[PDB]
């Protein structure tokens, strides 16, 4: 039905060497559940080098959920938004407003292309977003769309997540 | 099915006296040659399979596709479209790029559709007066054809520690899979495996994990990496399911590369099922795996020694620039992957 | 008149005649250009073509039958003993009799080939059909006579081609049955396997029953457990084991090589395969327990030999071990066993599959 | 006229008279060459093929019934008592009657064999058909005359073949009725096996109902648990259990051995099997509750004896325990139980399977 936007919300489940855990709810598919685990592992690794002092993603227990509870969801396209949600919760810093991102993320951190760019782009404008983040391998897909579906959108094409981190957290 | 009606056609006894329902008088079909064709060998008639001599017709790698298109497909498609060589010119380089990025199937019909589309678009420009003569360049091919299907062949140009290139078999040709490992946590170690891995390939990861852990004991006893740390292993193709034990040696290399913090050779692809002791076992689909290595632009390819016949059963140009290495035990692979 | 004459020699049962007699009256009252007239003509042609009371002259001499069996195949003593016992039983009875036998073993061992040798030793007529993954029950008993373009069952079609009521029927892959949903042909086999139900067999196209007794039935399989329990009940399990390396050479030297040479149009004066080169083929280019793969390799060698002599490369091809790699390429299998010296914790075992 | 004398011998019901009379006038006003002619004559033929009011002369002599049952089978007192009670009730009634009986027990015990003996004892025609692995309902009932290639149900074919209204219909493998994804065929069996609905059994092809009462329905099964509850509730369960080793010897001595000799064609003075050989064959070569596997061994011994006689090795063959291996080979089940002495922690138990 013309695509739709989703949110990835995380919160702390619980307030010596015991590690944290990630629980994912929502009618996620097997591929999406695996994507969360890959994103969780990369988010732990990314926070180590960016801020060794922070210990939020290692010891604390995090609950991840997609608010459309009754709607089944699948696909690895939510890899980057899961990483950003985990990092945003760990740092206590909200992401830049009116920002929508998509793309499969490997545990190394490279962003992989995703399908349905036309539907995601249309849904981005319908929500009135300002900036959209897409994988660099999807650059041809974005520019292949019609002219009237592109204006008013500041698109950022990335190949590694470290570029998304700067965009989502300008500072 | 009227397979019985076809038996008399292929039965020598009934060929001499062909009892036609329409024609009472028989005709002599003994002095008649018959040829048969088929697509897939699973639904073929097994009761009738014994009569016919099974001959396999393999596909074509991109080298024959360029030659077939240059000699047969393009001249024929141009003739049907009514164009001329002086009006529409398809160079060799653009045809290679068209084959590389749009038609990777083992067949030829899809390539015919693409070249006709380019000629059909070129015919429109000539008739409409857009250009007196239409010429095709790699930058212009997107406009004439459309969406590239295969853009990037190497996910990593330089493999970081813990990442090892592998080879895979696909219906649309070969494919290069990477194996990535990372620390899940900063007692017993554990290995979480993600990706749509099958039961066979998930077991091979467990076998590879055991051998790689045991390999470090005899190599670097002071290294307690794989015994105490928690490792996450992932094959960066989330949607596409993966199976088969062909990545056993790749997993061992990835685990050892992460443990020692030493990246593998930057243009090395390896394949082979590993056993608990560390013996490399033969793997099928060598032809598809080796052509993908050439597409990925790797120089050295490591294969099991039992696959020597399969590798040398290939054309000269397919295995021209590859310095193949044949191994019986993983200890040979370790030296190749870590020359220092 | 012609169809009445063609029934004179046969020994037709009474229920056959009344069906034939009533259809003749229907054919008489019809018209030449009638569609159903052709159907009546086609149906009546099949009834008369089927032999009634005609049994082929059997061979009931142990000496010549044993000699015939020995020349055709090597080994297979378990099968040969059963066939010799089959002939002796027929002598005491004084009349021909039929049995249901099963040959199960590794593929390519000789299960299908031995049955052809059995038919010639018994002077019977050989007919073969396969049931590997059956899906339609219409194969066994045909279609109903009312259907347009219908045909009788394959068993009924066998009597027409064999022209006798005492043929040898072969069934392939009874352990590869097809569990169909819309149609289950396993019931037809169970009726055929039952000796009591075998005597009176009925088909859709021919309403009249036909005596399928006194017919020697052979069925082949690989592993017996997959065969249904009602089917294993009525089968005499005769076991056909695999061959050792030295057994394969005797089969290849005496049977496989001369046969493949004949099918390629060559004689022993042109193409010669040495004993040692056959050993290298068995131990390196073959791993199956049967000789099906070895037969293909021998066929391929002769095909290349035929091309060489005609195309002027030579006049007589001798396949030495040195130049064998030209004909077949590199060895497919180079190691007989994965471990030659087992380290601690590694123990060699044995397996058994289809 | 031809259809008229076929119904002149029988006693036809009034409603069957209505259908045949209106259909007979239809044929006269119909066209011979039309496709409707084939449908009309085929249906009217089936009406004339039903034995309306025709009964076989039943055997009500209790003395002969005991003699026939005893001389063909051993033991099975529960089944023999039921048949004798069936005859005794029929004597008091003064007319024939029908029952729904089910024999359940281990395979190869005599369930099917005694069914043929009962029909001989009662002078009833014997018909057998199986429902094992059956999924289509139409075989029981039939199809409308509209459909091409539409045949009546099996029960209608039973009456045509037997030409009587009191057969002994044997339904085999009721416990293995195939589950129907589109429809369970056991639902149509209930109308067949319902005493209230047996008096008027209406099928799709035959518009008229048929009185299926006075028919002895016997069903064969191995385990009664799998049989559906509505089917099990309408049947009478009689247990035909296996035999002890002592009972097996009596069966083999009196029935199996003489029957196998006739099949092979050997006289008593030619081939002999002492009780010692049979006891060894039961104990060591056959691990079964029935006498099915024992029958195969007996045939094997006699078949090999016939070969020796023909070959001239021995003029007369006598089988003894010492030379039994020359006919059947080494023993199969050499151990009665795993542990002659049970170590601590090991306790002997008992199991019961199908
Ligand atoms: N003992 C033997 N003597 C002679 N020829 C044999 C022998 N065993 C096998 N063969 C040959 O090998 C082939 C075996 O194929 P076949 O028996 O039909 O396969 P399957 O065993 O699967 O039915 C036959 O064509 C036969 O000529
Ligand atoms: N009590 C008995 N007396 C004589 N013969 C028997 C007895 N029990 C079994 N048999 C013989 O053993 C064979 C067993 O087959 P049977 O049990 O009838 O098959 P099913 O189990 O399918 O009904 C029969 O052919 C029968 O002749």
């Amino acid at each position: 039905m013309g695509g739709s936007t989703l949110f990835v919300e995380t919160s702390l489940r619980r307030p010596g060497d015991k590690d944290g855990s990630l629980e994912v709810t929502g009618q996620l598919g097997e591929v999406m559940k695996e994507s969360a685990r890959i994103a969780y592992t990369f988010a732990r690794a990314f926070l180590m080098q960016h801020a060794p002092a922070n210990d939020y993603l290692v010891t604390s227990h995090i609950h991840l959920h997609v608010p459309e509870g009754a709607t089944p969801k699948d696909g690895p396209s939510a890899g980057c938004t899961i990483v950003t949600a985990l990092l945003s919760l760990a740092m206590g810093r909200p992401v830049r407003q009116n920002l929508a991102m998509t793309g499969e993320v490997s545990l190394t951190g490279k962003i992989l292309p995703v399908g349905g760019i036309k539907e995601k782009t249309i849904a981005a404008k319908r929500a009135g977003v300002t900036c959209i983040v897409l994988p660099a391998e999807n650059k041809k897909d974005f520019y292949d769309l019609a002219a009237f579906i592109t204006e008013g959108l500041e698109v950022h094409f990335v190949e590694h997540y470290r570029e998304i981190f700067d965009i989502a957290f300008p500072d | 099915d009227p397979s019985s009606a076809l038996l008399e056609l292929l039965d020598p006894e009934q060929n001499a006296n062909f009892l036609d329902h329409y024609l009472d008088v028989p005709v002599d079909l003994s002095k008649v040659l018959f040829i048969c064709t088929a697509n897939v060998t699973d639904t073929i008639p097994e009761p009738l399979r014994d009569r016919m001599e099974m001959i396999n017709v393999s596909g074509y790698v991109a080298q024959e596709k360029l030659a077939i298109a240059e000699r047969y497909l393009v001249p024929q498609a141009r003739a049907l479209c009514g164009l001329d060589e002086s009006k529409a010119k398809l160079s060799s380089d653009v045809l290679t790029l068209l084959i590389k990025q749009y038609c990777r199937e083992s067949g030829v019909r899809n390539l015919q559709k693409q070249v006709e589309k380019v000629l059909r678009k070129s015919a429109y420009k000539i008739v409409s007066g857009e250009a007196e003569s239409v010429e095709v360049t790699p930058e212009n091919l997107q406009d004439f054809v459309g969406k590239p299907v295969f853009t990037v062949e190497r996910m990593y140009d330089v493999t970081p520690p813990g990442v090892v290139m592998g080879l895979a078999w696909t219906a649309m040709g070969g494919s290069t899979l990477f194996v990535e490992t990372s620390l899940r946590r900063p007692k017993d170690g554990s290995l979480e495996v993600t990706g749509q891995l099958g039961e066979v390939m998930k077991e091979s990861a467990r076998i590879a994990y055991t051998f790689a852990r045991a390999f470090l004991m005899q190599h670097a006893p002071a290294n307690d990496y794989l015994v105490t740390s928690h490792i996450h292993l992932h094959v960066p193709e989330g949607a596409t399911p993966k199976d088969g034990p062909s990545a056993g040696c790749t997993i061992v290399t990835a685990l050892l590369s992460l443990a020692m913090g030493r990246p593998v050779r930057q243009n090395l692809a390896m394949t082979g099922e590993v056993s608990l002791t560390g013996k490399i076992l033969p793997v099928g689909g060598i032809k598809e795996k080796t052509i993908a290595a050439k597409r990925a632009g790797v120089t050295c390819i490591v294969l099991p020694a039992e696959n020597k016949k399969d590798f040398y059963d290939l054309a000269a140009f397919i295995t021209e620039g590859l310095e193949v290495h044949f191994v019986e035990h993983y200890r040979e692979i370790f030296d190749i992957a870590f020359p220092d | 008149e012609k169809f009445r004459e063609r029934l004179k020699e046969l020994v037709v049962p009474k229920h056959v005649m009344d069906v034939v007699d009533e259809e003749l009256s229907k054919l008489g009252l019809l018209d030449n250009h009638s569609s159903e007239f052709n159907v009546t003509r086609n149906y009546l042609d099949w009834l008369t073509s089927i032999p009634w009371g005609k049994y082929s002259n059997e061979n009931l001499d142990l000496a010549r039958a044993q000699a015939v069996l020995e020349e055709d195949h090597y080994g297979m003593e378990d099968v040969k003993k059963r066939i010799l016992e089959f002939i002796a039983v027929s002598q005491l009875r004084g009349s021909t009799q039929g049995k249901i036998l099963c040959f199960y073993g590794p593929p390519g061992v000789g299960k299908t080939s031995i049955a052809r040798s059995i038919a010639r030793a018994l002077n019977r007529e050989y007919f073969r059909f396969s049931v590997g993954g059956m899906t339609d029950v219409a194969e066994i008993k045909g279609h109903r006579r009312t259907y347009v373009g219908a045909m009788p069952g394959k068993i009924i079609q066998c009597l027409k081609k064999t022209k006798t009521e005492n043929p040898l029927i072969l069934i392939d892959e009874v352990d590869k049955i097809g569990r169909g949903y819309q149609g289950d042909p396993s019931s037809a086999l169970l009726e055929l396997l039952d000796p009591e139900q075998n005597a009176n067999f009925l088909d859709h196209y021919l309403d009249v029953p036909v005596d399928l007794s006194k017919v020697l039935f052979i069925c082949t399989a690989n592993v017996t457990d997959t065969i249904p329990e009602p089917l294993r009940d009525r089968m005499e399990m005769i076991n056909v084991s695999g061959y050792v390396a030295q057994e394969k050479l005797a089969i290849a030297e005496r049977y496989l090589v001369p046969q493949a040479r004949a099918l390629c149009g060559l004689d022993e004066s042109k193409a010669k395969l040495s004993s040692d080169v056959l050993t290298l083929l068995i131990k390196q280019y073959c791993r199956e327990s049967g000789v099906r793969n070895l037969q293909k390799q021998v066929e391929k060698v002769l095909r290349k030999s035929a091309y060489k002599i005609v195309s002027g490369e030579a006049e007589s091809v001798e396949v030495t071990p040195e130049n064998l790699q030209d004909f077949v390429g590199k060895p497919v299998f180079t190691v007989e066993r994965m471990y030659d010296v087992t380290p601690p914790g590694v123990v060699m075992g044995l397996a058994w599959t289809a």
